[PDB]
């Protein structure tokens, strides 16, 4: 037993508890829980995981004799829970006997296997240019209203792999709208929603990622694949900053503690691809960071960038200009790369990145029409049309076989005859035609995981026939020349 | 009973007998050598209670008796609150009482709103349409046009609405409060409006809690009576500002840009209470100050997360003379999707943004070279973009003293059709001055002839 | 022929302008970080 | 009660004893020097010294007055130069006044106010027309050094020939003397009180200087009389408070300022207001000043005061040097009261004047980068309007003269005349109307409106004069 | 105008006006140059540059630095000089003629040598 | 160092990434309670780096050749971390994607890459 000496701002100093463990769960006499962080000479600094309005000087605190642990299982699928693992949705209790500690060591060097299994987001821009494999960590970074959450939601919808959407410092109405989006798509059944909203104390925000990771690890070790989403670590960092400053830990760069990098490091590393000896399960990570005025150079962004296995930088200028998703091709990278791509995509989108790198270099010259030679003109016309293919509407994940065909169309130069503005509609109507009539081509790509010479010649004829049928929206129509 | 030990500005330390220590956020009264209301903050130890004063601490002495009420600051609630003026403490300034501190609604109770609130303004309805039972935010710099816009939104929407309203003057001008009082009196809308005031004159203790008092009143109108309530907060930043002021004096180590470490937490507790529930809904029109015209600043940066629609006022647009000076690119709305507002509206909205974005990109090139070096297509886009910028400007009903001419309200159908014709380029012949400060399409053509 | 010369110099001047601004940006970037931290640490040392 | 000093230095003193001392109570050291008890600690009393502390030591005896800071007030202060405490420095006898007021007083409440609908004429065409100032309004005068901030305030005071209160904070003595000399020449000193807390004085004086000047003005305000107060400037008063807070070991924030640096300016400016008819109906207009660095409006202290005041008059260096004097940036500068603080005559003619000139400056930039007819006319009009807004130093114009000058430009009577000859055209025109057509001026003075008769009269007078010119 | 008379004040401000406009065009001149500026601006820039170089003067203390002896210019000479420059009486003279000179006689003397 | 000294042979040392040592140095420095220096780095940045880099050196017996990777925050070479490192270093090898895309292996940029001993 111990007695509280000081209390305020969700912090409490406790007398007694002489043999208390570090990061041990404590229980205040109103039923509110706490965490012993700082074990001082003649006090114990504790952070409160709840309301502290009826926590006072003289109140009695007891030991549990346990380090932070949270229940886990299949019961959490299609449920909305807090960090501690209590359901907020109001759809009964969580029946699960199995439990896991929040703080657990990540897989060692020997207890891993190289990532060579694609995790399809269903987004043309990502899958083609910056592919994500099972066990990989791909950062989604950019300003507010750039479409960071949208990408993660679309990824979760495309898995229709267990999903774990962790919400940190989010407003309740947003988490509700995300849940509603999953219900409409029908992706909630295999999706766990951990929620630590803005109203909750700093402790919940600090814990929210670790709880979501622990839930995912249960599947990982059993030899099953998982996808976790942190939305977002920027607010979780801010939450930890608050705690540290209240405990009177010395601040550093941007008023953050020394172990703000270490905070994100332990979290993200636990996401990995296990060896064949340990089942061969995975746990993919999609952390989010909110930049301010597209400042990649900032402290917290740079920390997470250096941890993760590639980044998908979203821009405001591109988003407003019409490029949605607004992924900057030059800056965004995938560290795994071709290993996390099927052979079909690897071949078609091998020199897509090169063509678009040349396009951006040339782009300046495009305004000055017919002042250039032939070679450069063709590249600009090609590049402009490729951009339109990379554009994708919200909440519309495409299958891998549909993507490869769409990219194959543009790269080979089947859209050169068609106007640039009519490329989007051409793509939509083409896929509908192939889905209906030429399903064998899609089926072939699904099974073989490559585009055959037969399929190439088939597609060419299908395109040519469709071009004749296709009524061009703007001005007169054009098939071939 | 207690005894005052230490006083340092609006912070006061009080001794109490071992075991009879007041609870946190409890109101303590103390006689001035008037009655000063202190609210408990921290427990220092050795039966010492650090408290935040809700009025000036001038005239206090060490050893003065301090009585414990045994509860948090209470404020009046019900139909009696309507057509009255109150302070943070909940006392009538025009000559049941529940606590201001309370937990927010559960996740089960929260409803997602997907209903259009037709303002009448072209810029808002098109590019950033507001939501019924949503959270709307007027982001703006120093002396740009926040209060003029919030007064407009009151003037336009509130009269037509049969629901009651609650205004919260958090750390703003007492002069503007007097102007508002007379404005509401002439319109005869005082009867269906409750007013709470904790102006910049008062210490930071008031500005902290004044928002809670007004919110608590609104919550009861929502919950019990079952009313669609309006909540007008001006300005929400001043709460966060007050939060920083008390935080420093309490002896908390400051965070980024010298703000309180519990900035997101303090804001979180307030903002989350402001929600529309399945039973009954509340539409919150907040004003937000942006220090140094810096949206990256923690204060405005954190607020953005809570809001469903946002209206970002920029000085660049204000300097041109475009009123209201809403930044069309930066400003955003959650409901702007083909599902809610239909494919046509979404198509026109995005197409307008595309044109304005390209115009902004060419500003750097136009600054040096000019229009001559741009292509035939770009030349036309720039011409249209400039005309679109000036058409977004509109006469405000509240701004009769400013402009001179009376305000104009433009329906949704008129708005959509107008920007449709502009994008297609049907009004390429008309001059730039024709688009400046006009509502309907008829007024454009009428002014075109005069010029 | 004259344009070639005129625009060549303009491009060379633009290159120089970029380098001067980029240095000025980094000067400010480093300074702002240094300045903010000194104020934060200054407040921390004030108490204890 | 009696106390003893334990620590002393840097204009700060810790005192033992004084057990039942009030907060912000006036203390008296044994040399006759005063002090203010700010921090009442457990076993000490932190006091700031309002004077020289050279003969204040450890062991010296301090006594209670039993009073919160107060300063004498009355008609005696008119045409006198005083310090914050209210002691005359000019050397023209003592201040005979029994009436006193506390420095720290609560500003008028929401109910104890009336909407500002009474013009306070600065006599400056740029201000009165575009950014008008009403009785009870707070109009910030902000800009770099040598932009003409003080000049505007002096010209405003001269035009009142309404009680004036020129508060000088952190100013050099020779400047305050030159300001006093300027008032004597114009003959505006008789109704002007000069509060002075120069650079030599301690931080306490600079901190107090605005509150003392406000307290003096409030005496007239509550009696139902109109006042104008000028803070020159709050930038230095902020710096003074920063010094005090840092010495008392209060934790610093943004730009090394304390948390309540905004709160400092807030309580000061708010006390400036327009009272209700029930409380007489007196006023107290404020003209605070802020000194920006490299036209940095984004800075902490500027942004604080901008958010408090009822509009701002941003002065620019580039405009001042280019010949636009006063150098008021039209686009950035605003009046929150607006038309309400303008007579009907000015409201009609200068209704959309600020908007037209905001468009002009935008087009002026875009013009540099073959135009049509409409835009060309706007540029030619705008260019001529700028020349009218230009005004020489220490030359306030009457309201009736301004309305005619603006009416001339706005209606497009100067379009035929070259731009360089606009200034001389204005001067000679006013001389003609002053001499011959005084009835037109007299009409505007009385009615505060331009009649349809007066409009047609002016048109004929202009046309006749143009021929002669 | 009270202390230093109307003429001095007029010339002083007129010089500042020219130098201010020159400084504003620095950004445009840095990229494009003088060619893209208008006929009026071209002349203003030419005068501004010549005014900048005329403001330079030989210092009596700086004999070891420069080499040439210093020069003292009375008020009347100063006012008259900048009067002629603003009007554009010395538009024909080169830029090097204005560099590091005191009186108007020394301008014309150095002009012939170049 | 032991492979260098005792065995008597030229040993290779591959460090990835050397910046992260300096980064770690800043993290510990703050928590220890040292007041931060320019751009929120540790006050003993040059000292910590100096002690490490100077050990990596050629003796009479034999040498150690260090092939290091260096992160440059914000693409800013003026940043104290990369600014201090450059003082210790002899040579640079800049691999470019343009040369890699051609199929030129190794894809060393011949212009950008440099060496101090080229005299
Ligand atoms: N690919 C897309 N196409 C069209 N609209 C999109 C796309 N992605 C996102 N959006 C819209 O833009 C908004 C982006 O906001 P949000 O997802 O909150 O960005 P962030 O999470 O980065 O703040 C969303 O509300 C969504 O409706
Ligand atoms: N309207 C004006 N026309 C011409 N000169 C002016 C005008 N206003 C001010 N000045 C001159 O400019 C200088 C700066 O004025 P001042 O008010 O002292 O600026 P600041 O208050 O910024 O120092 C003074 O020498 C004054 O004579
Ligand atoms: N829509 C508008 N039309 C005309 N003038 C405006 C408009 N909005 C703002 N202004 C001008 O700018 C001032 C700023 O208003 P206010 O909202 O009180 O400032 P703040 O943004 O600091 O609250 C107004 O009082 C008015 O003079
Ligand atoms: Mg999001
Ligand atoms: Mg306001
Ligand atoms: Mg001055």
């Amino acid at each position: 037993i111990g007695t509280v000496i000081d209390a305020g701002d969700g912090i409490a100093h406790v007398e007694g508890l002489p043999s208390v463990m570090t990061q041990e769960l404590l229980e205040f006499p109103g039923g509110v829980l706490g965490v012993a962080l700082n074990l001082d000479e003649h006090s114990v600094g504790a952070v409160i995981l709840g309301e502290f309005e009826k926590i006072e000087e003289g109140q009695q605190v007891k030991r549990t004799g346990e380090v932070l642990s949270v229940p886990v299982g299949d019961a959490f699928l299609g449920r909305v829970v807090n960090p501690l693992g209590q359901p907020i949705d109001g759809q009964g209790d969580i029946a699960a006997e199995t439990r896991r500690a929040l703080e657990l060591q990540a897989p060692s060097v020997v207890q891993r296997q190289s990532v060579s299994e694609p995790l399809q987001t269903g987004i043309k821009a990502i899958d083609a240019m910056t592919p994500i494999g099972r066990g990989q960590r791909q950062l989604i970074i950019g300003d507010r209203k750039t479409g960071k959450t949208a990408v993660c939601v679309d990824t979760i919808l495309n898995q229709r792999v267990r999903c774990v959407y962790v919400a940190i410092g989010q407003k309740g109405t947003t988490i509700a709208s995300v849940k509603r989006a999953l219900e409409e798509g029908g992706a909630m059944e295999y999706t766990t929603i951990v929620a630590a909203p803005a109203s909750d104390a700093a402790g919940f925000k600090w814990l929210a990622p670790y709880t979501g990771s622990a839930i995912g690890q249960h599947w990982m070790y059993n030899g099953k694949h998982v996808l976790i989403v942190f939305d977002d670590l920027s607010k979780q960092a801010d939450a930890y900053r608050a705690i540290s400053l209240l405990l009177r830990r010395p601040p550093g760069r941007e008023a953050f503690p020394g172990d703000v990098f270490y905070l994100h490091s332990r979290l993200l590393e636990r996401c990995a691809k296990l060896s064949d000896e340990l089942g061969g399960g995975s746990m993919t990570g999609l952390p989010i960071i909110e930049t301010k005025a597209n400042d990649i150079s900032a402290f917290i962004p740079t920390n997470v960038i250096s941890i993760t296995d590639g980044q998908c930088f979203l821009e405001s200028d591109l988003f407003n200009q019409g490029v949605r998703p607004a992924i900057n091709v030059g800056v965004s990278v995938s560290r795994v790369g071709g290993a996390a791509q099927i052979k079909a995509m690897k071949e078609v989108a091998g020199s897509l990145r090169l063509d678009l790198s040349q396009y951006r270099e040339l782009e300046a010259f495009a305004a000055f029409a017919s002042d250039l030679d032939a070679a450069s003109k063709a590249q600009l016309d090609r590049g402009a049309r490729l951009v339109e293919l990379l554009k994708q509407p919200q909440y519309s994940p495409l299958a891998v076989e549909e993507q490869v065909v769409a990219i194959f169309l543009g790269t080979q130069g089947h859209l050169d005859s068609v106007p640039v503005e009519d490329v989007q509609r051409f793509e939509s109507e083409l896929l509908e035609h192939v889905k209906a009539s030429h399903s064998d081509i899609f089926d072939g790509i699904r099974e073989t995981k490559k585009l055959s010479e037969e399929a190439e010649e088939k597609l060419v004829s299908v395109i040519n026939e469709f071009k004749k049928g296709f009524x061009x929206x703007x001005x007169x129509x054009x098939x071939x020349x | 009973a207690g005894r005052v030990v230490r006083i340092t500005g609006p912070v006061v330390d009080v001794e109490f007998p071992r075991g009879s220590v007041p609870e946190l956020f409890n109101a303590l009264h103390a006689e001035i050598t008037k009655t000063l209301t202190l609210e408990v903050a921290q427990h220092l130890g050795d039966s010492l209670v650090r408290c935040i004063s809700m009025q000036p601490t001038d005239g206090l002495v060490r050893g003065v008796e301090v009585t414990d009420t045994g509860a948090s600051i209470s404020v009046p609630v019900g139909d009696g609150v309507k057509g009255h003026v109150f302070n943070a403490l909940g006392d009538c300034l025009d000559d049941e009482h529940w606590s201001i501190h309370r937990k927010p609604p559960a996740f089960s109770d929260l409803e997602p709103r997907t209903e259009m609130l037709e303002t009448g303004l072209k810029v808002v309805d098109l590019l950033t349409p507001y939501v019924r039972g949503g959270k709307i935010a007027l982001f703006g710099g120093a002396g740009v046009g926040k209060t003029v816009l919030i007064q407009e939104m009151i003037n336009r929407i509130a009269r037509n609405f049969g629901g009651t309203s609650v205004f919260a003057g958090v750390g703003e001008r007492t002069r503007e409060g007097n102007d508002l009082w007379v404005e509401l009196a002439d319109a005869n809308v005082l009867k269906d409006t409750a007013l709470v005031f904790g102006q910049m004159d008062e210490p930071p203790g008031t500005r902290m809690r004044v928002a809670l008092s007004a919110l608590t009143m609104a919550e009861f109108f929502r919950d019990e009576q079952g009313q669609d309530v309006l909540l007008f907060i001006d300005n929400i930043f001043r709460f966060t500002q007050a939060g920083s002021e008390v935080s420093t004096l309490l002896g908390r180590m400051p965070s980024a840009v010298g703000y309180q470490p519990t900035l997101a937490d303090e804001m979180g507790e307030l903002q989350e209470r402001i929600t529309s529930t399945r039973g009954r809904s509340i539409t919150s029109m907040q004003a937000v100050y942006v220090p140094a015209d810096d949206y990256t600043d923690p204060a405005p940066a954190t607020t953005f997360a809570h809001l469903d629609a946002t209206t970002e006022l920029s000085r660049a647009v204000f300097s041109k003379g475009i009123f209201p000076a809403v930044d069309p690119l930066a400003s955003s709305s959650t409901i702007l999707d083909p599902a809610i507002v239909g494919d046509e509206h979404y198509r026109v909205a995005q197409e307008v943004i595309r044109i304005l974005q390209r115009y902004k990109d060419l500003q750097d090139i136009i600054a040096i070279l000019g229009i001559d070096e741009l292509s035939e297509e770009d030349k036309q886009l720039v011409n249209r973009a400039r005309r679109i910028e000036r058409f977004l400007s509109q006469n405000m009903m509240a701004a009769e003293q400013f402009t001179g001419q009376p305000g104009s309200t433009v329906p949704l159908k008129e708005t959509i059709e107008a920007f449709d014709k502009l994008t297609k380029g049907e009004f390429d012949h008309l001059p730039e001055q024709a688009f400046f400060l006009i509502g309907g399409l008829d007024d454009l053509a009428k002014k075109a002839e005069s010029l | 022929a004259s344009r070639r010369r005129a625009m060549k110099s303009a491009t060379d001047n633009a290159d120089d302008l970029i380098k001067a601004l980029t240095l000025a940006a980094n000067r400010e970037r480093q300074a702002q970080i240094t300045q903010e931290i000194s104020e934060i640490v200054g407040g921390a040392n004030a108490l204890a």
